[PDB]
């Protein structure tokens, strides 16, 4: 059951160096890429991100893309880089321009073609196929417009596997870019139509979780990017270990989407504490499920107390017992029901994996849908509008081709799923 | 003589560790698949044919199969202690789960997996002289088990047809839940069973839980304690055909006792001496303290309240230094108790059995060593309350057809849920109705 | 680590030209991990986090100022005597193992700080288990309370623990019973020194493992504490024997008192000697004889033996009691 | 069978650190604490957990809060030895002082900090399981111990309600005085304390520098060694938590037999063998020796002379090396005496506490070691003629307004001086009519 990888853009390329550096130490994968573990359950899934090279060595199966090659020059020289097969790498000549329409329409069709066949290649050697990985931000040029491009080919021509992505969404607070509220928008649009699940970040909420919980003086991305993927890489543990109680991407599709539209997803990881105070509390499942449910501890701006959770899932990593994990999803669901969508008998499901991470007693993972991803949207479909109205850089778009009708289309989109949010949010049982 | 065990999903091949664990311990077979040779033995035996045949070589070999979608959990079985005992044609694993849909196990994955398992059940069924039944043991509360469960006893039924059909299944508990689909996997579980099954053990985790707090001492207990109960339970049930004593009672009596209507075979269970080390020794446990213990509702296995419904039948299994008469003693006093109702219907509520063989400890193990015990499974109207509360969470559900494309999607008419819904209505009729004492005659 | 010598500049560094911000490490001249517009020196912002990492030094010279002494607050003065204690140890680490926390490589977070845990070495050995393999190995394979943190009560369950093993373990039973505790007193006085009849922590510790029970330096710690009644950490051979025999029983010591008073009528001028007691005991009458397991001149033989007393030495009431209750551990 | 201590400004933190070096040291938790490998071997115990909580390491960590608004004395905490035996957290520290003012603490800069405060209580009372009370220790003089003390245990006593709440408070002495303000200060801190604790002890300087001259030869005392005394009175009073005794006394029961009244809970305290080394080795010290000497006035740790007023109940606790038929002698004897008076309407005027455990030596201390001790707390009316005299130096200066501008510019209203003056009159009051010698049969 193998997982395929794909990192777009300057964001994704950044957070995947992370994410297999994480990787291939939690599996004993020296940065030369051979195997140095320590014991035989190491080896046995080694399989699920790794191809076999023929000696020693072990291949990641991943496709790197992106339109300057400024970013695979710069994960080339990364301390883990090495590891990546050359072949891998698809690069153009000149860059994205932070703009959706050049991304999507003009060197994304020149290009798109060598990435389908490598990813094919890359699928057709699985023994048996499980979904893929997307990481790339929604807020650039190249990411955005390509990266959904190719999600729409793999999707027409994989209709029946796993689609799952991770996304950066422009922060409240700050914009590194003018033209973020077109790109989004768009984009979000092509999401919601073509992913199975589909998981948000903002920058900003990964600057408070490191400032609040993590006290850092002088946090860098390094930081926001090693939370992420620590998350990223523990959703798919129980793929991978064994456990009391295995659990899978597909299954938790099922029980996390209630109706095929509502698969946006909030994001959280428990074990986080200052470098101080971890001498002064040892780990225990009550601890984890309280610093699991604090909005403090969630990765989007978005506060869970102003909606309701729907449905939600926490995967457990740790030699633990099974009562006290239901007896706290007891305790959360009775004493705070007003939060919980009433028409639903029982809104979590719990996994729980025999090993946790290196160093770690015990941690978890929490997956939730919530209908304050709602507030995100509305925020980005007013910046829109603003600056629609206006046609205030609108030019540049049409320059590349684009009819003005794609953008009414995506504003009444996106305006459909906040709808459809809003309105489950305020269901009632009649 | 022989019975075959049919183990399905996780918690049923979980549930066969222990069991297997047991029955190696109670016979003496080692993890490798044979017996001390010791020096000598007086006389030759042959309790072990139950449940292992031999090589001429002389090495045990034991009559199951194990079915899942998944490798994981079989792996682990075939990479554990275990590995030398099973056969490895046994041990059935498919290429992926069935994602807790009933759809995916019956429809579209479990059609490729039925051939391979149907064709190992008749090569063992091929290998006996007196076979006198299936053990199943399965939850309904996740995809591969229900469905695929379902549809090889759909087939086994065809294929072999009077033989008969013991679940131990594993039913939702009321309060305590793992999984948000439970209500639909469990609801069309339920429709396939009604039909094709002789006497369904149920049992719940809440309860299980409840018994090691109260009575053992465990704050934090596990799946391998509760395995290792329902694995003693097991034992205590197949004891029966395996051991020398004053009353013994064949498969086929439980079924001829016990179920009155052929749609009303659900039964209750439970298990009195569950006690620690430190408490077993301040305390005589004589027959009918035993059995004063054996009704209380804490002793229960299952999250119901008898003191609701009715009995309608009682089979009583003592194991171990036990004298008949102590056994009439404490069913008389029981039969004097005024919360203690049977249906007017069925004077003679009792079936005994009694065997010489004293319950086996094992190493690891919680419970303390004892002389006697004893076990029970009952018929009981009060069984109606666990149905009618899953149904009621399957209306909630269906109301707003909850999830319900993924079952559409994967290959299933929405009609399903309807006929299932009203199947399970049906059930709940025929229990007010066997529930009735009488009607206006002259 | 002393000197520092981790936070100055690398050779690989140099070479390569490498600029600060990237990896944020402040060693270049101009920059300085500043908190609050101020070093970690000045009380300001984020100081006591910052003090916290692991590789964290203060340049503090081990060799003291003169105004360091005269300048003293009225707390330090309270509080030095537990800061001389509590300065004798301190965990180091190698140069490699602190390029390793400088480099911040095995981390599940960006805060997460393995080296200072002190649980690691267990956490690392008890990593890759799972659950069936704990719970379902090779069967062939698989106390009275006392309540208080006085050093009384650690002594009398170290001695509890030590009476149990020896009743478990039995080594030295003779043909007459009583040779068990004969062999621990003896095992006892063989590592004495001096000849005053005392031992000290390092003694008893080797005297009990050669008496055969298996004991640690904290035990031997606690017991000489507990059984110390003049503050010198010694202990007496004859204290900690009495402790071993325990609490004598009302009938066995009626019966040892009537035996005496008995033994004392049939001698000259109420004097008993140990030769009266050799001639006039009946060893032929035994169960152990009776039956056939044990020769009556081997059991005669083990009882002259097991006084350690010359033929003609006057055998008091204290040296029959102690006798007979050394005995009657066995029964 | 837990008690959590809450330390407010600088005499509160002071005495803090001179407790928290006692019962480490008596307990044998290192500074960085750990516990050493012999204490812990052999046996298994519990007694820390009045104090200190385990980590699942073994850690031990103590169940303090310490709030101060200025940085300067929690800022040596956090720099000192004890850095790492605190949480970090525990360690709450402003940005500035309340300056004397009381509206300061109460009204304008305690509002901030107090929310804090509460959640670091709420966070150590949810990881408890036998919470028996708060200790509570601050000084009435200053700005911010009166008027975050009262803001604390306003919220405080809302949010928890019944458990009790025992004060330590350093009330002004009657003639050495360090501040202008100290009467305004005190008067508004009595009135919150009235409502909110349930037994207040009275502790002033002047004593326990008559008693550092008097029994021991010390001329030139500072702070430490009166920190030291206090901490071996709360030490005396917490140790029947702690310890294996004779008579043992629970915190409810102080509070059930010392307060006849409701608002009659402030209490007068006393110690028996401060005593020098010199002294010590030159007399026995039987038990009625230390029972003569703790009704003497040279003994207490307040300035007030009790033979101007009648006790109405007396608490004895006894540690060490005592019998109870010494103690029971004593009262007798003491009992007999003409110069000490109870009022008529308590007839049975004593309570009695035997502890085994002796009291500690600290290294650096002046104390002598001593095979036992006594500590009593005792209420009587004399302890109304410290209220007089604080009257009479608020009404100097009142009547002029001295300093109120201050007061009224931080955000409070004139009419609060004469409210809490007018309440502490009827106070006065209170103990006048309680301590009536004898009412008329007509
Ligand atoms: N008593 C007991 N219950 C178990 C055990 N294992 C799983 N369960 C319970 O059974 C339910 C889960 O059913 P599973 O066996 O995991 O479902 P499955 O057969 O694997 O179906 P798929 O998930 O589609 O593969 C939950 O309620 C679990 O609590 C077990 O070993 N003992
Ligand atoms: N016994 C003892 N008394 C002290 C100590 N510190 C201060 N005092 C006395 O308490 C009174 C002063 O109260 P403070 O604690 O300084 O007032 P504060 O709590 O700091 O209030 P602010 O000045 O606003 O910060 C004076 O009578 C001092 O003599 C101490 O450490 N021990
Ligand atoms: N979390 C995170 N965000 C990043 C990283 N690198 C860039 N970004 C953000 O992504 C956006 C820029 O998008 P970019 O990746 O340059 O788009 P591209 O030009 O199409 O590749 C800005 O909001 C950046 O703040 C990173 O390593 N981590
Ligand atoms: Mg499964
Ligand atoms: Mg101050």
């Amino acid at each position: 059951r193998e997982i395929v990888c794909v990192q777009a853009g300057q964001c994704g390329n950044q957070i995947g160096s992370k994410f297999w550096e994480v990787i291939s130490d939690e599996h004993g994968v020296d940065p030369t890429g051979t195997y140095q573990g320590d014991s035989d359950l190491q080896l046995e899934r080694i399989n699920v991100y790794f191809d076999e090279a023929t000696g020693g060595r072990y291949v990641p199966r991943s496709v790197l893309i992106d339109l300057e090659p400024g970013t695979m020059d710069s994960v080339r020289a990364g301390p883990y880089g090495q590891i990546f097969r050359p072949d891998n790498f698809i690069f153009g000549q000149s860059g994205a321009g932070n703009n959706w329409a050049k991304g999507h329409y003009t060197e994304g069709a020149e290009l798109i073609d060598s990435v389908l066949d490598v990813c094919c290649k890359e699928a057709e050697s699985c023994d048996c196929l499980q979904g893929f990985q997307i990481c790339h931000s929604l807020g650039g040029g190249t990411g955005s417009g390509m990266g959904t491009l190719l999600i729409s080919k793999l999707r027409e021509q994989y209709p029946d596997r796993i689609m799952m992505t991770f996304s950066i969404i422009p922060s409240p607070k700050v914009s590194d870019t003018v033209v973020e509220p077109y790109n989004t928008t768009l984009s979000v649009h092509q999401l919601v139509e073509n992913s199975d699940e589909s998981m948000c970040i903002d920058n900003e909420a990964l600057y408070d979780i490191c400032f609040r919980t993590l006290k850092l003086t002088t946090p860098t991305f390094g930081d926001l990017n090693h939370l992420v993927s620590a998350v990223v890489s523990g959703v798919t543990c129980c793929l991978r270990f064994p456990g009391q109680l295995n659990s899978d991407l597909r299954k938790l599709a099922v029980n996390l989407v209630p109706f095929p539209r509502l698969h946006f997803f909030m994001m959280g990881f428990a074990p986080l504490t200052s470098r101080g105070s971890q001498q002064y509390r040892g780990l225990s499942v009550p601890e984890l499920t309280q610093q699991m449910f604090d909005a403090k501890n969630m990765m989007q701006a978005a506060d869970p107390r102003h909606g309701r959770y729907l449905t939600a899932s926490a995967l457990f990593r740790g030699r633990m017992s099974t009562k006290e994990v239901d007896e706290q999803m007891l305790n959360v669901q009775n004493k705070n029901s007003s939060y919980f969508i009433e028409w639903i008998p029982n809104n979590i499901k719990s996994s729980v994996c025999d090993i946790p991470p290196k160093g770690l007693k015990m941690a978890v993972t929490f997956i939730g849908n919530n209908t304050c991803i709602q507030e995100m949207f509305r925020r980005v479909g007013e910046q829109f509008t603003l600056m629609f109205r206006r046609k205030a850089f609108l030019h540049w778009y049409t320059g590349e081709g684009m009819d003005e009708m794609e953008f009414t289309e995506a504003e009444s989109n996106m305006n459909d799923l906040v709808s459809e949010y809003q309105q489950y949010q305020d269901a009632t049982i009649e | 003589r022989e019975a075959i065990c049919i183990h399905i999903g996780q918690a049923g091949c979980q549930v066969g560790n222990a069991c297997w664990e047991l029955f190696c311990l109670e016979h003496g077979i080692q993890p490798d698949g044979a017996m001390p040779s010791d020096k000598t033995i007086g006389v030759e035996d042959d309790a072990f044919n139950t449940f292992f045949s031999e090589t001429g070589a002389g090495k045990h070999v034991p009559r199951a199969v194990f079915l899942d979608l998944e490798p994981t959990v079989v792996d682990e079985v075939r990479t554990g202690t275990y590995r030398q005992l099973f056969h490895p044609e046994q041990l059935i694993s498919g290429k992926e789960d069935a994602a807790n849909n009933y759809a995916r196990g019956h429809y579209t994955i479990g059609k490729e997996i039925v051939d391979l398992c149907l064709d190992r059940i008749r090569k063992l069924a091929d290998n006996c002289t007196g076979l006198q039944g299936f053990l199943v043991y399965h939850a309904v509360g996740g995809g591969t088990g229900s469905g695929l469960g379902a549809l090889l006893l759909e087939r086994l039924s065809v294929d072999y047809g009077k033989k008969s059909k013991l679940g131990y299944t594993v039913y939702p508990s009321p309060q305590v839940s793992t999984a948000v689909v439970e209500p639909y996997n469990s609801v069309l579980s339920t429709h396939s069973l009604l039909e094709h099954t002789d006497v369904a053990a149920m049992l719940d985790n809440e309860a299980i839980y409840d018994l090691t707090r109260r009575n053992l001492d465990i704050e934090r207990p596990t799946y391998t304690n509760l395995n290792r109960l329902i694995g003693q339970v097991v034992s205590s049930l197949t004891a029966s055909l395996r051991f020398d004593g004053a009353l013994n009672v064949d498969l086929t009596e439980f079924q001829t006792n016990l179920v009155p209507y052929p749609r009303i075979h659900f039964v209750l269970t439970s298990y009195a001496p569950v006690i620690s080390a430190e408490k077993a020794y301040h305390e005589q446990l004589s027959v009918s303290e035993i059995s004063n213990a054996v009704f209380e509702p804490a002793s229960m296995m299952t999250k119901c309240d008898p003191r609701h419904g009715k009995y309608m039948a009682c089979c009583l299994m003592y194991r171990g230094d036990v004298v008949p008469k102590d056994v009439n003693a404490a069913v008389a006093t029981i039969k004097t108790k005024r919360t203690i109702q049977f249906v007017d219907w069925s004077p003679t509520g009792f079936k005994c059995g009694i065997n010489y063989q004293p319950p086996t400890v094992v190493p690891g193990g919680d419970l303390a060593k004892v002389q006697r015990a004893v076990c029970m499974i009952a018929n009981s109207t009060a069984i109606a309350e666990v149905f009618a509360r899953i149904d009621h969470k399957f209306d909630l559900m269906y109301s707003k057809r909850a999830f319900v494309h993924w079952y559409v999607g994967e290959g299933m008419e929405e009609g399903e849920f309807s006929e299932a819904r009203e199947d399970l209505a049906a059930l709940e009729k025929d229990y007010e109705e066997v529930g009735a004492e009488s009607a206006d005659m002259d | 680590m002393i000197g520092g010598q981790h936070k100055k500049e690398r050779i690989s560094e140099r070479l390569q030209n490498c600029q600060n911000q990237p990896k944020n490490r402040c060693y270049l001249p101009g920059t300085q991990l500043l908190t609050g517009g101020y070093s970690t020196k000045t009380l300001q912002g984020n100081w006591s986090e910052e003090r916290a990492d692991a590789g964290y030094y203060d340049g503090k010279a081990i060799v003291p100022t003169h105004l360091s002494k005269i300048w003293t607050t009225e707390y330090t003065v309270m509080t030095n005597h537990a800061m001389k204690r509590a300065q004798e140890q301190a965990p180091v680490f190698d140069q490699a193992t602190l390029v390793d926390i400088v480099d911040r490589n095995h981390r599940a977070y960006p805060t997460h700080q393995p080296h200072l845990d002190p649980q690691l070495p267990k956490l690392k050995e008890e990593a890759f288990k799972t659950t069936m393999r704990t719970s379902f190995n090779h069967p062939q394979e698989v106390v009275r309370p006392v309540i208080g943190n006085t050093p009384a009560a650690q002594a009398r369950a170290i001695i509890m623990r030590f009476r149990r093993q020896l009743l478990i373990s039995m080594e030295g039973q003779s043909a007459f019973p009583g040779n068990v505790l004969r062999q621990v007193r003896l095992a006892l006085e063989r590592n004495d020194v001096v000849g005053n009849g005392v031992l000290n922590v390092e003694e008893t510790f080797r005297g009990f493992t050669e008496a055969g029970v298996e004991t640690s330096i904290p035990e031997c710690v606690a017991l000489v504490r507990g059984l110390d009644m003049k503050g010198d950490n010694m202990l007496s051979i004859r204290k900690v024997m009495d402790e071993m025999r325990g609490e004598e029983r009302d009938r066995r010591y009626s019966i040892i008192e009537g035996v005496y008073e008995l033994l004392k009528k049939l001698c000259s001028n109420g004097v008993v000697r140990l030769h009266h007691l050799v001639d006039l005991i009946d060893v032929d009458s035994m169960e152990s004889v009776l039956n056939g397991t044990v020769s009556s001149a081997d059991a005669l033989r083990a009882f002259t033996t097991q006084w350690d007393l010359p033929l003609e030495a006057h055998i008091s009431f204290e040296t029959f009691h102690t006798f007979f209750r050394d005995s009657s551990f066995e029964l």
